């Protein structure tokens, strides 16, 4: 039983406007093109082992449903492109649901390891850094030692830090600077 | 030919065979490789992307910055990577309120995206620039073995952005792989992601595992010898993926993974020792007797 | 005289009101020079409004009038009718676009379209204060029409002008006139017999005593204007003499060159001397010279010796007054649609091949059998909308007839094969029509044909077997299904055909974004197109069904019948003249003209161009490249598109 | 401010084309005002020159596909008079950019849109052309 | 109207105007065939004309007696949910 | 993921048979008229406070989907002939 009360009209405004500029207005609006064909559900791969339905997101979004940002549902499809390749009403599905996850992520609904990931990100340049065992292997290969990257360059880890407060990406997160972690 | 070479995170941190392998590879091939000094994680666009689009393009254009700063194109062995700063670039040229957010973002750290950057993909690089004839040219080692090739999904799509022809039925790599005197096995749902993609992997790891799962199945029902990935992404879930397969799954198979640099690297005399074959997961000796 | 003009706003209800302030551009527009009156009204096109400017003409002794509303390419005709019943010259009347040009396109930028809909209207008063008394120029018709395309469509054009006692003639490209409904087997709601039902109007076509049958024959130009065409036909050469041509068929056995059957889809194969089909009209036989080695074979085995390489082709020239353009239209190639697998699995077909296999004068007898072994599909699956309701193939219409024929073919098939399993993959059912709706029930009822809601992400083969698995969601439960199947049959959708761009070229017609040839108006002219005495009969003006083209045959005939029985026609004297006296004869315009008009000539002992009236289109690229500024087009002279330039920015 | 932009359109396919746009619901810049003229081989340098005298910031001219045209070859002579206008221009100061032509059917709305999106973010961008303002001195 | 949103008036009006003044077209508004008789090409019809109750070449059309008139009668071109008088005019465009 | 080989095709024939000649051939064939319109599960008293819809119980048995014989959701149905009533397909 969903009743008008338990629906937010503004979910398909809300999506588009977190979507500008970025990947644009354009780009999410075109979830109000969707005619339920279910071509994206078919083609899904993550959609044949789970209850993950491309379809339903879409639907979801146009018909109110807020339960779509807390999903887990959303955070199993892996980018494949397939049905933004396919939908024959030029939906740009995948990013659709990059732009719902945003929306899920300002919520709180984002998991530890992407958070982790992230922090990676900001602590040393990179989602997956440079060890000890790097620098030996590189070295036995008869490459430089550190690659010519961000993590080994101060400037650099300083210019991602600044946009990364500009951005309020380390709020996103929950990254306390001083502690150097998550809260 | 000159390039700003990004090498991702990956690559120049895990597997650095690949990085090696590229670097006199593509010299062969008489590509100067230069290097990108500075140059962060793209960042990851399924895993950014997801999390802050904003976030994922500006850090996207100080990187394209490093490269149109020191007056080059950039190229890179990463689908991963290529997606991000492709997508990235493309979406800074068709979209003014997108740069010029990002330029108010970056005029913090004294940068300015101008535009001028084109980000390219090697095995298209290879293909449409130098050409597979040239590939051939220098194999000193013919390969004859049968090879799984997994195209990924950042690397063709999408196709309304990187125009290089059919994502449901391409060639590019097929080409390139069998120049080397291999043969690229046709397999089920060949062009079908290989589950880590999106953040999968990190957060949904025996989802992931699921679908990298069917792809090894599916190749090896083919007859192939070993799978051929330009994916250092699909090249740690094929590969860490099959311990992961084996202790969640209870599944062995012990097949092979291949980086393409590592195959041409191969195929040009290289010595297996130099393209890092050892810190596989995966052993690739039974493939190295097939050759 | 002084110019004295009568500005009427519309508001068109709030089509352009609720965009643009009407009532503050009629104030704008009594502050131009001569504007006299100014006035807005609900519809200017209805009835009050048009009372409202005759009206005003005589008691305000208007000499100009100025509409602003809709596109003069809608109402331009039916307002000079106003004006001139009220004694004012039509080309004293100016239409300005606010509508389609303005009020539609700027419906969130009010005031910026306000101000727009003002200098509209100020660049419509500055021409109209120079524009002149033009008299239309009344011409005759020649009783003749000219029917382009032998389908269902042009044959009802030609039956009914024919049966009105109008010379016809119909030309067809084909060596046969029938078009694809010749290629159907039965024809859905009511499952009839497609040749069997349409052979008797091919053979009353064909003996009628008023209609020219042209077939194997095309139209290669088109000169002159509404009532006065000058046709060229081109009568192909079959290389058979046609008198001699028993149509016995015993000079195709010896053909060494197989070439693809074009009436059977690229199935069957015929020889480059042929027949397009058993029940065909005229009966006779074709060598295609584009696959022909000129063996002379074929000539040792036939006995009358019609054969003949030495034929050339004829070029007929004909007056006719009024032309039906029905070209038809041609199946979507799917190869595009790479995830379905067509052209790559032998197994995955179009249906209109499907058409031709359950055709009992098919290549494969009316069996309806699988490409890969011959044998007979004991599953099958349609997909619905291919090439249809598709931006990445860039067709974003539905093909209309694409449900309705996937239905009907599925009860042939369990009529034919009860224990045959039948799923069609939808989104949605489009039986609109009387029958359709019941024939839907009845499929599904009766016959147990199954129905998925979902549209099919991709077709897989299974290179051991040959059979196919469709990967679609079934939407009505929110699972992914992957059933097996023997055939998949994909139900392609209409796009115009090859030649539309050629016949396109002749007749001076447009297309609309599907493609397909443009009306003139959808709702007050579905088959005239804006280029006078020039219609449209069936699937080239549009997707749909037999009986729909049946109307618009017989519509096209009457809409083009009424030039032919007035037997006169009035048409726009927009046309270049020369003044001799600025004149000196440089002989640049000459060239310009595609219909020649423009000619040097002797005069007052010196030369000077000459504009030969009748040849003039009136398209104004001579009178724009002439350096002198002697030629000039009535009605759109430098002066007056001078003064509209002025209007946008000032009042002049 | 606001760019001034004048346009000329055939009467066949590219009045139709506009019309398309409207029919759509195609919402584009409200800058452009359209004059008509049946055919764009009627568009010579002399109208395009009046325009920007009278203080056209973009001029922009609209026929039909070339092959296409109504009268069959009247945007064939169009097509070389505007090529040596754009050139005329860039010697009068006025930037090229300032003049554009295009091909566009009666079935291409959403072409035209777009030209008319584009045609005004490019103009807008250029600013205004102040050829009128050093005249009136 | 749809699909090109066209006021149905746009496309009816001039058509019913045209048909109103047309040389060869006798219109019998406010009529009705009550008997035919006979067969192809050679029917007898019978029209009933109607009685307005008003004389159709002199009315003008203002509707100065609409607004005098003291009945209120629902309207049936507006479904029963517009009032109109005894005297009428169906809609403004009639 | 639905295959093939996990539909019985003949279910929908099967539960014809069933009904053939009580409550009747005419009476139980009339599921092959459905067009999944959800009027019955809409009308559904006992699929307002369960996952039970009628709708899905005709569709499964066209689709050929066994299972439909396991559930329990078949059983919540109370037979107050409400979807009866109101189909306009004529499904009994
Ligand atoms: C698979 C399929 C099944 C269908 N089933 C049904 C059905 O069951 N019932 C139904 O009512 N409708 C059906 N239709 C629709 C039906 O085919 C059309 O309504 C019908 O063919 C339209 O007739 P037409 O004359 O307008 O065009 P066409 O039938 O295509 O005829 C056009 C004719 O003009 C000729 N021609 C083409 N170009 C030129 C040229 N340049 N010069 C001279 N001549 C030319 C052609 O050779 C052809 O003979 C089906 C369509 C398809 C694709
Ligand atoms: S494929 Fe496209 S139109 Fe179809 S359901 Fe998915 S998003 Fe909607
Ligand atoms: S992009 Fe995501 S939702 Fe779309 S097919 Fe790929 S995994 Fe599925
Ligand atoms: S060419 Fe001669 S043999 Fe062939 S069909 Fe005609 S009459 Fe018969
Ligand atoms: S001459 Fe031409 S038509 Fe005759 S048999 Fe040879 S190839 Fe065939
Ligand atoms: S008629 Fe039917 S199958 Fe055809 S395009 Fe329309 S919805 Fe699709
Ligand atoms: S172009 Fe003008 S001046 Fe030259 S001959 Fe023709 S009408 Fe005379
Ligand atoms: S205006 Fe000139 S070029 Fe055009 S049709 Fe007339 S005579 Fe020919
Ligand atoms: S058709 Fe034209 S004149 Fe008539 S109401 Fe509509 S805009 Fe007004
Ligand atoms: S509208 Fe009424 S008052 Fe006016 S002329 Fe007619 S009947 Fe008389
Ligand atoms: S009400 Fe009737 S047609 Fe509708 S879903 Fe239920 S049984 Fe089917
Ligand atoms: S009869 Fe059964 S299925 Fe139908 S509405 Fe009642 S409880 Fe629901
Ligand atoms: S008529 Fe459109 S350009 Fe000549
Ligand atoms: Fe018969």
């Amino acid at each position: 039983m969903i009743y008008s009360s338990d629906l937010n009209k503004n979910l398909a405004s809300q999506i588009i406007e977190a979507g500008t500029p970025i990947p644009g207005d354009d780009v999410v609006s075109s979830l109000k093109a969707c005619y339920q064909c279910g071509t994206c559900t078919g083609s899904c791969p993550s959609g044949r082992r789970t209850s993950y339905r491309t379809r339903k997101v879409i639907r979801k979004a146009l018909l109110g449903m807020d339960d779509v940002l807390d999903s887990d549902d959303i955070w199993k499809c892996t980018t494949c492109y397939t049905c933004y390749e396919r939908c024959p009403r030029d939906v740009k599905v995948t990013e659709i649901i990059k732009t719902i996850r945003n929306l899920a992520a300002q919520k709180g609904n984002m998991a530890k390891a992407h958070k982790m990931t992230a922090m990676y990100v900001l602590k040393y340049g990179h989602a997956v850094p440079a060890n000890k065992n790097t620098a030996e292997l590189r070295k036995s290969i008869g490459l430089s030692e550190k690659a010519p990257i961000a993590q080994f360059s101060e400037k650099d880890l300083n210019e991602m830090n600044t946009l990364i407060k500009e951005l309020g990406f380390d709020e996103l997160i929950g990254f306390d600077w001083e502690k150097g972690a998550l809260k | 030919m000159k390039y700003a070479f990004f090498l991702g995170c990956i690559m120049p941190n895990r597997y650095a065979g690949v990085e090696a392998a590229t670097r006199t590879v593509m010299e062969k091939l008489g590509v100067e490789l230069v290097d990108m000094t500075g140059a962060s994680c793209c960042p990851a666009p399924g895993v950014f992307g997801s999390f802050d689009q904003k976030t994922w393009l500006t850090l996207a254009a100080r990187n394209l910055c490093i490269a149109e700063e020191m007056g080059v194109d950039i190229v890179t062995v990463c689908n991963g990577c290529y997606g991000s700063l492709f997508e990235a670039a493309h979406l800074l040229h068709d979209n003014k309120e997108a740069l010029n957010f990002v330029n108010e973002k970056l005029d913090k750290v004294g940068k300015e995206y101008k535009g001028n950057v084109k980000v390219r993909h090697f095995a298209e690089l290879i293909y449409n620039d130098i050409g597979v004839d040239k590939i051939a040219e220098k194999v000193e080692r013919p390969l004859n073995i049968n090879v799984g090739v997994h195209y990924g999904c950042h690397f063709l799509k999408p196709t309304d952005v990187k125009h290089l022809g059919s994502a449901e039925r391409p060639v590019m790599l097929d080409e390139i792989v069998e120049a080397t005197g291999a043969k690229s096995v046709p397999y089920a749902d060949k062009m079908m992601c290989c589950g880590a993609g999106g953040g999968v992997r990190a957060r949904e790891l025996e989802l992931s595992l699921d679908m990298t799962n069917e792809k090894i199945e599916n190749m090896i029902k083919a007859g192939a010898d070993c799978t051929v990935n330009v994916c250092p992404f699909c090249h740690l879930q094929f590969d860490r993926g099959q311990i992961e397969i084996k202790e969640k799954f209870g599944k062995e198979y012990n097949f092979p993974v291949l980086h393409l640099s590592q195959l041409l690297g191969l195929a040009m005399g290289m010595d297996p020792k130099d393209l890092a074959l050892s810190v596989h997961q995966i052993s690739v000796d039974p493939l190295l007797k097939k050759i | 005289e002084e110019p004295r003009i009568g500005v009427y706003v519309c508001h068109c209800g709030v089509n352009i009101g609720g965009t643009v302030d009407c009532p503050d551009v009629t104030e704008f527009a009594k502050t131009l020079k001569n504007v006299v009156v100014a006035r807005d009204y609900k519809y200017m096109c209805a009835d009050p409004g048009q009372e409202m400017i005759k009206k005003d003409i005589k008691e305000h002794n208007l000499n100009r009038v100025v509409v602003a509303a809709c596109s003069p390419r809608l109402h331009e005709p039916t307002f000079r009718r106003c004006v001139a019943e009220a004694g004012l010259n039509p080309f004293l009347f100016e239409f300005a676009n606010i509508r389609e040009h303005c009020s539609w396109v700027h419906m969130h930028e009010k005031e910026k379209a306000t101000e727009k809909a003002k200098d509209l209207v100020r660049m419509a008063v500055a021409k109209a204060r120079l524009l002149e008394p033009l008299e239309f120029i009344k011409v005759g018709v020649t009783q003749r029409a000219l029917v382009i395309g032998g389908g269902v469509a042009g044959i009802q054009t030609a039956l009914d002008l024919g049966d009105m006692g109008f010379e016809t003639i119909l030309v067809e490209k084909t060596p046969s006139v029938g078009g694809r409904m010749a290629q159907l087997d039965k024809t859905f709601p009511t499952n009839d017999c497609s040749i069997c039902i349409l052979a008797p109007k091919m053979v009353d076509v064909a003996k009628h005593p008023n209609v020219k049958l042209y077939a194997y024959s095309e139209v290669v130009d088109v000169q002159g204007y509404v009532g006065n065409f000058k046709v060229k036909i081109m009568k192909k050469a079959r290389y058979i003499d046609e008198t001699k041509c028993t149509g016995c068929g015993q000079c195709s056995e010896v053909c060494p060159i197989d070439v693809p059957n074009e009436f059977d889809m690229g199935i069957g194969m015929r020889k480059a001397i042929y027949k397009p089909f058993p029940q065909a009209v005229p009966a006779k036989y074709t060598i295609d010279k584009e696959h022909c080695i000129e063996c002379g074979l074929c000539a040792k085995v036939c006995g009358p010796n019609a054969i003949d390489f030495d034929q050339e082709p004829e070029i007929i020239e004909a007056e006719v007054g009024t032309i039906i353009c029905a070209i038809g239209y041609d199946a979507f190639d799917p190869t595009v649609r790479e995830e379905y697998g067509y052209g790559v699995y032998d197994n995955v077909v179009t249906a209109l091949e499907l058409e031709r296999m359950i055709n009992a004068s098919g290549p494969t007898g009316g069996k309806v059998i699988r490409l890969s072994d011959g044998q007979k599909p004991k599953r099958i699956a349609f997909i619905q909308c291919v090439g249809s309701r598709d931006a990445k193939v860039g067709n974003k219409y539905c093909s209309n007839v694409c449900c309705m024929y996937a239905m009907k073919n599925s009860q042939l098939i369990k009529e034919k094969s009860p224990d045959t399993e039948i799923d069609i993959y939808y989104m949605d059912i489009r039986a609109f029509s009387k029958g359709y709706e019941e024939f839907y029930e009845r499929s599904a009822k009766q016959y147990g044909i199954k129905f998925m809601r979902g549209r099919p992400s991709q077709v897989i083969e299974d290179p051991e077997t040959g059979n196919l698995v469709v990967r679609a969601e079934d939407t009505l439960l929110g699972e992914i299904l992957e059933k097996e199947y023997d055939l998949v049959v994909l139900s392609v959708g209409m796009v115009p055909t090859k030649s539309a761009d050629e016949v396109q070229k002749i007749l001076g017609i447009s297309r609309t974004p599907d493609q397909f040839f443009m009306e003139a108006h959808p709702k007050l002219r579905p088959v005239d197109t804006a280029t006078d005495g020039v219609y449209l009969a069936g699937a080239c003006q549009g997707p749909k069904d037999i009986p729909a083209s049946v109307a618009q045959g017989s519509a096209a005939a009457s809409r083009a019948a009424i030039p032919l029985a007035k037997g006169e026609v009035e048409v726009e004297p927009i046309i270049a003249s020369v003044d001799a006296e600025i004149c000196g004869g440089c002989g640049v315009c000459v060239k310009q003209c595609p219909y020649g008009a423009p000619r040097l000539v002797e005069k007052d002992g010196k030369v000077v161009a000459e504009v030969i009236s009748a040849l003039c289109k009136g398209c104004g690229t001579c009178p724009a490249g002439c350096p002198s500024g002697a030629l000039e087009q009535d009605h759109f002279k430098t002066i007056q598109l001078f003064k509209q330039i002025e209007g946008m920015f000032r009042d002049t | 401010w606001e760019p001034k932009i004048i346009g000329f359109c055939c009467n066949w396919c590219t009045y139709g084309g506009a019309d398309t746009a409207g029919v759509g619901r195609m919402q584009y810049p409200p800058s452009i005002r359209i004059i008509r003229v049946m055919c764009s081989g009627r568009i010579e340098p002399s109208l395009i020159l009046k325009a920007f005298k009278e203080g056209a910031d973009g001029v922009f001219v609209g026929g039909c596909h070339l092959g296409d045209c109504h009268y069959d070859s009247g945007n064939y002579k169009w097509q070389r008079r505007v090529m040596m206008l754009y050139e005329l221009l860039e010697e009068l100061g006025i930037e090229k950019e300032r003049l554009n032509h295009e091909w566009i059917s009666a079935s291409e709305g959403e072409k035209f849109q777009n030209t008319m999106k584009d045609f005004y973010n490019k103009i807008e961008a250029l600013g205004p052309c102040k050829l009128k303002e050093e005249l009136d001195k």
